[PDB]
């Protein structure tokens, strides 16, 4: 059950080497399986399958390649359905010359398509070239270039052709595609005309200097007529070819993108399968395999019903038998996981890894992380924001698995969704009990606090005069105010002056019971730990004298706070004990005899009594456990003085590293405070200056302030001080939490799969 | 493990009596131009009565 | 457990056994066909002798 670590088992595979391809191939397709490494020579060129996994790599560079080619060309590989293994036999042989078929057919159809479109572009610019030259020893040329170029290209001629060129340009009727890029460009053709080849050598020069093209062209109109009529012919064939050019290219892409996802998988599954099969023990006699496997404690038979299908789908008649293994090493860590469990599964496993049958932090953080937050970020107003944030994401669920996922913030919130859904949650909770939305509260509370008609009695009656002219404090004494309340926070200790240090109070002593909740918690869980590994010692001699020394400082501390809360009153107030000062004095044996009076009957003896019984359950873990762990395996005939060392350091942090946890804890106070005070000075700087008392300018500058105050809230609260709490929440948690039972020291489970493909 | 041990004693087996095969059929190979002259014998006297009978 | 285990290698052993057996098999029939070839190739050379002389 998910409360801990799933069981599991090691065994011990014998293999016959024909059945053994297919046995890997059946235990990968049923991936619930982690092989045990046998063979510590296992390197490049020493692993048993050197030929083939280096064939399998090369495959999958080939499949890479095409691939790659493929999604050059725009065209959507087929990305669906499922395929069998290929067979032991060197099939391979046919799929490589299938890759190599493909790789010279992609770099031929690329090498054809870029000459007939090239060609057919060629020819296009000399039909324009021939329409323009057809209106005009002795030479010229003809060519075409791009229009901006026309000034500096005449200058440049006439400075090298010295103040003797004729010419005349054009613009094409439209601009040309590119080859190469697809862009479109607004060429002008042009025409050149001199005397003898020193000229075409410098007009040449030129041409090639702007990146202009020459084309040969007839000495007379009617011969370039004629070859016109050719150029018109030769660009209806190059067409034509072209067109045929593209159904091959369309066949042969197509054909592609259908093979890959076959050839993906059938590579995959190659190189999986060798690479496992290295992992073999092979001695110099031998031809037969042997292996050992880790696997789920509920599929030690499902690996025996693969081993027996590897065998049946094979020539080979050995069923391929194996045994449970006894002397183990420590197996693999696994839990099962689904859509809310799986990110609060994710933030344990970071955090690190239980060691087998170890019990699971996962189930109690479910709620522990939520709640810590929501104690951190207990604003109505904030857990509003934070639930509709989620909702939107859970809601969108199906539309943002097909999105982008290349921005890792927006896909790491969205696979957060469900935990940031339940810590929002929360928040609302925490936020209606603290009664804050927006650092303002619900009027839906009811009253504790007095009307000024109660202080006309009399008693502090003052207050009625004084309240005309001074600040004055209401007392709280019975028969003026309003005795005991139900609800949360009540709504009066929002607008109060001395509202922050009637509600830090509340704030540091609840930081404090819910962090001695969450130790004494922890130690409880450490027992369940200790009774799942079946240890006494364990028991006895850490978690007894622990539990001990934790009750005795804790259990007085919670007591004397409930006591307060239950025996105390208004009319008490005056010389009223401080809670701190009677903690460190039972920690010091040190009541001062005088000043604050003591707080019940006794109190001095059982101030004795307790840090007494607490000081005495030190030495039984410093020492006892070590020394009765020492007579043990002194007896079985382990070192005395590094279980000395690690268990001293441990029993210092299960004492006085937990009277630090203890204040560690305050954390929950501190952010709590400084997001209510953010909160509130972004209402007193932003939300009142936009009332006003005209409509119009009331209404629109309540938009725009309210507008600056959402985009500020959502940066400085909802974002960063959110991260901070999630992180904080998340380090009492890892730490003065999990510390007191999660060992946290294992390898991951990561099966061998067909399921990574 | 006892297992895989007493399998590298039968493989090791497996490789000796094949390769033990071999050296056998390998001496009755070298026999066959030894056995081939009872026929080539045959064959002489067979043109020998054959020439007789053109005699 | 460990007594099916050391039946199935019983089976193996006898199994790579039986393969050189099998093997041996095919070396005899290979062996037959080389001494069939090896003893005519010897004979024809001294028949067609003994064919040019008569």
């Amino acid at each position: 059950e998910l409360f801990r670590s799933e069981e599991m088992t090691l065994a011990q595979l014998f293999l016959q080497s024909e059945a053994a391809y297919c046995c890997v191939s059946e235990l990968e397709e049923l991936g619930k399986v982690q092989f045990r490494d046998l063979n510590p020579d296992v390197n490049v060129f020493q692993r048993k399958f050197v030929n083939e996994v280096r064939r399998c790599e090369e495959m999958d560079r080939k499949l890479r390649f095409v691939e790659k080619e493929i999604r050059k060309a725009n065209i959507p590989i087929m990305d669906t359905g499922e395929n069998p293994e290929v067979p032991f036999p060197r099939d391979m042989i046919d799929l490589e010359a299938n890759f190599e078929k493909i790789e010279n057919e992609l770099k031929e159809i690329n090498t054809n398509q870029e000459a007939l479109k090239r060609n057919f572009l060629e020819l296009t610019e000399l039909k324009f070239i021939l329409r323009k030259t057809q209106q005009f020893r002795l030479g010229f040329v003809a060519g075409v270039i791009n229009r901006e170029r026309i000034p500096t290209f005449e200058r440049m001629l006439w400075r090298v052709c010295r103040g003797n060129v004729f010419l005349r340009q054009a613009e094409i009727e439209n601009p040309l595609e590119d080859p190469v890029t697809g862009d479109y460009v607004h060429k002008s053709v042009f025409i050149i005309f001199f005397q003898g080849d020193q000229l075409k050598n410098r007009v040449k020069k030129i041409c090639e200097g702007f990146r202009a093209s020459l084309y040969p062209c007839p000495e007379t109109p009617q011969e370039r007529k004629e070859m016109a009529s050719g150029v018109n012919t030769r660009i209806d064939d190059l067409q034509m070819v072209l067109n045929q050019t593209e159904d091959h290219r369309q066949r042969v892409l197509q054909a592609a993108a259908k093979n890959i996802r076959v050839w993906f998988i059938k590579v995959r599954k190659m190189k999986a399968i060798y690479h496992t099969l290295n992992l073999c023990n092979i001695d110099v006699t031998q031809k037969c395999l042997i292996a050992e496997v880790w696997c789920p404690v509920t599929d030690l038979d499902s690996i025996q019903f693969a081993l027996r299908r590897g065998t049946e789908h094979s020539g080979s008649t050995v069923p391929s038998i194996l045994n449970r293994m006894q002397t183990n090493q420590t197996p693999p860590t696994y839990n099962k996981t689904n859509k809310f469990t799986h990110g609060f599964q994710n933030i344990v496993d970071a955090y690190g890894i239980g060691t087998y049958r170890e019990i699971n932090p996962a189930p109690y953080t479910v709620i522990t992380f939520p709640f810590l937050f929501a104690v951190m970020f207990g604003d109505f107003g904030h857990g509003i924001l934070m639930t509709l944030f989620a909702v939107w994401m859970v809601l969108r669920e199906s539309r943002i698995l097909s999105q982008k996922n290349e921005n890792e913030m927006f896909s790491m919130v969205f696979s957060g969704r469900y935990i940031i859904l339940l810590m929002g949650l929360f928040s609302i909770y925490t936020g209606l009990i603290y009664n804050d939305c927006f650092s303002k509260s619900l009027n839906i509370f009811g009253s504790s606090w007095s009307v000024r008609p109660m202080f006309t009695i009399g008693n502090w009656t003052e207050e009625t005069l004084l309240g005309s002219s001074v600040l004055q404090l209401n007392p709280a004494i019975p028969g003026v105010f309003g005795g005991p309340y139900p609800f949360g926070i009540d709504p009066i200790w929002n607008i109060a002056t001395n509202k922050l240090t009637f509600l830090n109070s509340f704030k540091m002593k609840m930081s404090v019971i819910l962090g001695i909740i969450h130790m004494l918690f922890g130690v409880s869980l450490s027992l369940f730990n200790h009774i799942y590994f079946k240890k006494p010692l364990n028991i006895y001699f850490g978690f007894i004298p622990e539990i001990i020394f934790m009750s005795s400082l804790f259990g007085y501390l919670v007591i004397l706070i409930f006591y307060k809360w239950t025996a105390y009153d208004a009319h008490s107030s005056r010389n009223a004990p401080s809670l701190l000062i009677h903690f460190i004095n039972m920690f010091l044996f040190s009541y001062p005899e005088s000043g604050n009076a003591m707080l019940y009957s006794g109190q001095k003896g059982i101030q004795c009594f307790l840090i007494v019984v607490a000081m005495l359950c030190v030495p039984w873990m410093l020492l006892f456990k070590p020394l009765i762990l020492r007579h043990q395996y002194l007896r079985k005939k382990f070192d005395f003085g590094d279980t000395m060392v690690h268990q001293a350091i441990h029993t210092i942090e299960y004492c006085l590293g937990c009277i630090s946890n203890t204040a560690s804890y305050l954390r929950l106070w501190a952010l709590s405070l400084a997001h209510a005070q953010l909160s509130e000075v972004l209402w007193t700087m932003v939300i009142h200056i936009g009332l006003h008392v005209r409509s119009l300018a009331g209404g629109l500058g309540l938009f725009f302030i309210f507008a600056a105050f959402a985009t500020l809230t959502v940066a400085i609260l909802l974002i960063m001080e959110g991260l901070s709490a999630f992180l904080h929440a998340l380090r009492l948690h890892w730490v003065e939490f999990q510390n007191k039972f999660y060992t946290g020291t294992g390898f991951k489970f990561l099966p061998f799969s067909f399921e990574h493909i | 493990s006892q297992g895989i041990q007493q399998l590298l004693q039968a493989e090791k087996r497996a490789a000796e009596k094949v390769s033990e095969a071999r050296k056998r059929k390998n001496r009755r190979l070298k026999q066959a131009k030894e056995e081939a002259q009872a026929e080539i014998e045959q064959y002489r006297l067979q043109r020998e009565k054959e020439f007789k009978a053109k005699e | 457990s460990d007594a099916d285990v050391q039946k199935q290698i019983k089976h193996m052993m006898a199994f790579i056994e039986q393969e050189a057996n099998e093997k041996a098999e095919e070396i005899d029939a290979k062996a037959e066909e080389e001494f069939n070839i090896e003893k005519g190739r010897l004979v024809q050379t001294q028949r067609l002798k003994i064919m040019e002389y008569y």
